[PDB]
């Protein structure tokens, strides 16, 4: 179970997408609430 | 004042905060003795 | 007590995919996304803040001091995003377990496991951030500067150790991250052994702390991603 | 020949947990006095004390998570069987 | 034995030798005996200091803002103001006591510790 | 089926718990920042009037 | 075959035991020694040096915690059985 | 059969104490050096010092308690056996 | 034979001792410990300090005689026998 | 005869991984100990300190994961198998 | 049948001289920290240093004492031998 | 009977790491406190506590290479096989 | 039966100068950091100093000796051969 | 007989090596944390301090040395056998 799988993949886009999200919608409006 | 250096212990609850509360004392105790000096004088 | 086991197990590419793990994180992933979206509509600067807006404002300025006493904002802009992202999404997903999508089969069935009791979840996150601070040293020192840099660390002549704390700051990061959830969800199976009406209190307990101990994880999760960033940065 | 196997890597489970479970309660334990005992002297830094400290403990775990992870290894995965 | 001499800002209020001394440092309670290491110690705002006179009685001794030192020729008490046990009057120190001004509430304190209440 | 029940009542103790003694300091805060930057626009505004 | 197992179970659930107390024991000792001399040098700071306290005491606790099941799956539920 | 069960049930429960002796001991001598100490700076804290010990003693006997109640458990009514 | 669980049951109560004398000279070398700096830090509390050292001595001089009262029912009784 | 190897090997690599969680979580809480008592006392002191606290725990954890690259050559590997 | 309850009882007296020679020394090892400390800070006070330490001493050294007279009984007079 | 010889060595090679881990770790982190607590108390210091620093580290990690070493004998050249 | 029994008393002897060695070096190290505290703060204390500690030295070198003392009655003269 | 004999004093010197690495290790490193604070507080005690610190360590390492030799002794020509 401690081997790596595709899932892995799988989980870096989605969170590669949080990561875009976060990095305008949330990065821009936090910093403009600033 | 100027931090005096010449050629040649322990302290609680550290050298620095006791140092830090000493020297008000220091500055009083110099007054002091410029009231008491300046009294004499005028005396 | 049946570790392992993922469900919705498929393959596509030639590579096998958990699926229950890939859904938990996409299950994550929309709730971050919703909390976004939602500050995004509601987002003021001169009215009074929402909630959404007061946790995005209160993560944010801590991941922003953090930065601030580890490596200057100039210096570093784009971790900030990295963190926040990183916090929210391994906080939600530790604390979606809390919910009671478990059942019985006769052994105990779970709806949501958490993605980090996955090894894949925790090594990807743990090498996309291994990869993103040693690029950024790459880019603050230079290719051939930064792996120079790396190996001497601090000390020169403790050349190997480094080079061994290097590869021990993605494995533990993870590893760190996949023992503290799968450990839980090992208990609440273990607990699931117990009879409904003794069930619910070590139950009770185990995920009450648990809240706390997900949270904990996501923010030292961070709060590492930031100082090995500091570190490799400069 | 399944069975020795089997209790040997219980008793090396076991071993990783007592171990683990030492350095985690005890480095936490060190951990945590520094943070009360700061807190004590100066009670307005407890804010700036929980990232030294978070860090501190994020280290002293991972010797113990780490290890509680490959006990998982050790005993529902054996390496041998 | 020790020299010990308690110096009063105005006047050096009593230098007689004592074989042992006690007071309440910042750190907590202190009893300095011959050849101790050499110390410097800021006592507690509300301190009071005993004094065992090899021949006569105890002296006990209410002071405000005192340092200690210990050297191996002396024991000091640097001291804004002090007053021995027979002097202090119980109900001022009592009312100084009341008072919610940190300095005079704690001279009032130490008083009536060194006073014995 | 008797696990979910278990699994059940330990949700509800810790949506209680939570309830009774982890929302109540979170609101507090939440209700002196979110309130608190209200009362710091107001002033604000008051001072630009005058 | 299941003798093996049973009693190699015992064996790492002891283990299992004792790493957990001796850490928990440990810990707690360390941090209710930094707790005491916290009240002992700010008797006003007591209320303020129990949040960093439990949060300490939660930390070992949940290890413990933690130890003690997987002792119960060792000893009622052997992995390996 | 019954008698490896038994053997490795004695040895778990001799590690069970082992752990919880080692435990209590280090952690209450820990926590007394604490109280000790406080007590030796100033006497009027002996009253408050002793909340905070009966607390942290409390964390540390309840630890042994829970080894000396599975020892009873190993010992007598060995799981397995 | 019960000479597999009579060795079992020595090997017990050894682990039994050696945590138990490990636990009892370690804490209460950390109470004396305190107890001397104390004293040494203010001759004149002797005989006060010698109550909280007392109590803390009896917490961990318990653990000890507990364990001492079960390595004798290990060995001399050994309940699984 | 394998069932032997494996089970000494398991054994074994408990004991490193075990010896590994012990000694870094100990030393990572006490350097934490020192970091954390030591920014409380001068936070601006904080990144001055990391310089060697990342040093010593950059030997710690190097004590932790080369035993553990050891404890996979026992499992994994297993020499004399 | 005696040669396994002799190896049993050799291990078990291992075990008990083990613990009581860990315990022994650290505790000797603090209480001669303290006694240490103390003459160094207080020097004139060397002889009251001594009923407190003699005490704690004499506490640790009864741990050992009793631990090494059980290893006799375990490895001379081995009890269900 | 090879098979029992290389297991006990593979047992012994993991006590010897454990135990140079537990001591590496532990020596490591008392050393790393010290090197912070002077670092932090006399910031302009550091350049020369690293020279007693990495005597310390010197001495201990020396002790941790030597366990190492004897594991490989232990282990890759067990000694009478 | 003659090489269980030595066995036994190998592993026996081992424990018993593990713990001591254990003992030893912790206690050792312990006092000898008070002595080198006092002698950092006291420079002219050290004659003063070496008489405490060379007792507590003595303590704790005396339990080591009595170990290796009786490993070698277990080793050589293996009280159950 | 040979196989058992071999593989027990392997594990007796994998303990005698393991307690000699934990007591050099721990011993080492409050050696040298009590020479470090030294050096720290008292620049010009760096020479007087290595005085001490070599005593402590002298201590020290002669005890891992010792356990070294009566490994060696136990692997090499084992008794017994
Ligand atoms: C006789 O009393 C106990 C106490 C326990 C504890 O484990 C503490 C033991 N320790 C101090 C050595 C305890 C506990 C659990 C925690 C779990 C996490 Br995650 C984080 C912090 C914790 N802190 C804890 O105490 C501070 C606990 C466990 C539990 O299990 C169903 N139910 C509880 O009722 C709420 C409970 O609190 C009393 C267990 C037990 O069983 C043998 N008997
Ligand atoms: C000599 O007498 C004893 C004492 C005990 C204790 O365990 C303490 C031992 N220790 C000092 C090493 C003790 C105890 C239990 C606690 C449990 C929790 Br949770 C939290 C704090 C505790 N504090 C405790 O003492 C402060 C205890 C246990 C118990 O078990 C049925 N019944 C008790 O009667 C209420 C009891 O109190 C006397 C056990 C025992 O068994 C052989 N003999
Ligand atoms: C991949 O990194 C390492 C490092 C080591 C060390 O043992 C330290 C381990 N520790 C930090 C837990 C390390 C070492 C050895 C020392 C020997 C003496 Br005597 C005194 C001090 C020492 N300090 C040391 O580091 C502080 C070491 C070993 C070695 O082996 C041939 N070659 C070295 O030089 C090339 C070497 O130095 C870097 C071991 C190892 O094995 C897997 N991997
Ligand atoms: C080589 O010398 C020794 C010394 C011992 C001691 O145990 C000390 C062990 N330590 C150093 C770890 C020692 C001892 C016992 C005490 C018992 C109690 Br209760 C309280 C205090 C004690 N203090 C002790 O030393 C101060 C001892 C034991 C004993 O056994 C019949 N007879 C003694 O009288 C001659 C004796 O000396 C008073 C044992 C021993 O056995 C091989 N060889
Ligand atoms: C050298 O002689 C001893 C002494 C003991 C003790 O255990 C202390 C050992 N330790 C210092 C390592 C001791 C004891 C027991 C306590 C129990 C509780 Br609950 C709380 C505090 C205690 N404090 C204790 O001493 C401080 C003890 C036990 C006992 O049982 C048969 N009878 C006693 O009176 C005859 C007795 O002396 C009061 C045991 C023993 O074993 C052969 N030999
Ligand atoms: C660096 O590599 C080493 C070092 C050693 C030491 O043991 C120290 C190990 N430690 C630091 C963990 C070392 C030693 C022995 C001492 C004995 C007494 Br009694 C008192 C003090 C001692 N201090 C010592 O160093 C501080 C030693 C032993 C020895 O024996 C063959 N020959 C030596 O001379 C060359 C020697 O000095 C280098 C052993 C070894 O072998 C595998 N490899
Ligand atoms: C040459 O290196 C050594 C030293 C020892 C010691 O045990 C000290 C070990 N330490 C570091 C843990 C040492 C010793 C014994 C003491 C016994 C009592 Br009771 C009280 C105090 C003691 N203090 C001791 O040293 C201060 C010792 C024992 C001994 O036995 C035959 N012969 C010695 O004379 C050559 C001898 O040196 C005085 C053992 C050893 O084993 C081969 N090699």
């Amino acid at each position: 179970f401690l081997i790596p799988n595709g899932t892995f993949f799988a989980v870096l886009i989605i969170f590669l997408i949080v990561l875009g999200v976060i990095s305008k919608w949330v990065v821009p409006p936090i910093s403009k609430v600033l | 004042m100027e931090v005096e250096y010449v050629g040649e212990y322990s302290f609680e609850p550290d050298p620095e905060t006791l140092f830090d509360a000493l020297l008000p004392r220091y500055i009083a105790t110099r007054v002091y003795a410029a009231l008491l000096e300046a009294a004499a004088s005028e005396s | 007590i049946h570790v392992g086991h993922h469900t919705l197990v498929f393959e596509l590419f030639g590579m096998t995919f958990n699926g229950d793990t890939i859904l938990a994180t996409a299950v994550t992933a929309v709730i971050v996304i919703a909390l976004a979206f939602y500050l995004r509509a509601k987002v003021t600067s001169t009215g009074v803040p929402s909630g959404v807006q007061l946790f995005w404002e209160a993560l944010t300025i801590q991941m922003r001091q953090q930065i601030e006493g580890s490596i200057g904002m100039k210096i570093a802009p784009f971790v900030l995003p990295l963190s926040v992202t990183i916090f929210v999404f391994i906080l939600i997903s530790n604390w979606l377990a809390v919910l009671p999508l478990q059942y019985g089969g006769g052994a105990a069935a779970e709806l949501y496991k958490a993605p980090a009791s996955d090894i894949n979840f925790v090594l990807a996150l743990a090498l996309f951030v291994f990869v993103c601070y040693h690029a950024a040293g790459i880019w603050r020192r230079g290719i051939v500067g930064h792996p120079i840099k790396v190996v001497k660390g601090h000390v020169a002549f403790l050349a190997p150790i480094n080079i061994v704390e290097e590869l021990a700051k993605p494995i533990s990061l993870a590893l760190r991250l996949f023992g503290n959830i799968f450990a839980g969800g090992i208990l609440v199976a273990l607990i699931a052994m117990f009879p409904w009406y003794i069930q619910w209190f070590p139950n009770a307990v185990w995920k009450t702390f648990d809240l706390f101990v997900g949270l904990i994880q996501a923010f030292i999760f961070s709060l590492l991603t930031i100082l090995y960033f500091s570190q490799s940065m400069e | 020949p399944n069975a020795i196997i089997t209790a040997g890597a219980l008793i090396g489970g076991g071993l990783i947990m007592g171990g683990g479970a030492i350095g985690a309660g005890i480095g936490d334990g060190i951990a945590g006095n520094a943070l009360i005992s700061g807190i004590a002297r100066q009670p307005e830094a407890q804010g700036r004390l929980f990232t030294p400290f978070f860090i501190t403990v994020g280290l002293v775990e991972a010797a113990y998570f780490i290890n509680l992870a490959f006990m998982a290894l050790f005993v529902f995965a054996t390496p041998g069987l | 034995d020790l020299n010990v001499e308690i110096v009063a800002v105005e006047r050096e209020l009593w230098s007689g030798p004592a074989t042992f001394v006690f007071t309440r440092t910042t750190a907590g309670e202190i009893g300095i005996l011959p050849r101790h290491i050499p110390l410097v110690a800021q006592l507690v705002d509300d301190a009071m200091v005993r004094v065992e006179r090899e021949g006569e009685d105890d002296l006990r001794i209410a002071v405000d803002g005192g340092f200690l030192s210990v050297t191996e020729e002396t024991v000091r008490i640097l001291v804004e103001n002090a007053q021995f046990e027979s002097e202090i009057d119980a109900d001022a120190a009592k009312e100084d006591a009341a008072s919610d001004d940190e300095r005079t509430a704690a001279w009032g304190r130490a008083r009536l510790r060194a006073l014995g209440q | 089926m008797s696990i979910f029940i278990g699994q059940l009542i330990g949700f509800a103790v810790i949506a209680f718990i939570i309830v009774k003694w982890v929302v109540p300091p979170v609101r507090t805060l939440m209700r002196n920042q979110q309130e608190a930057v209200r009362a710091a626009l107001a002033e604000s505004a008051e001072a630009a009037k005058k």
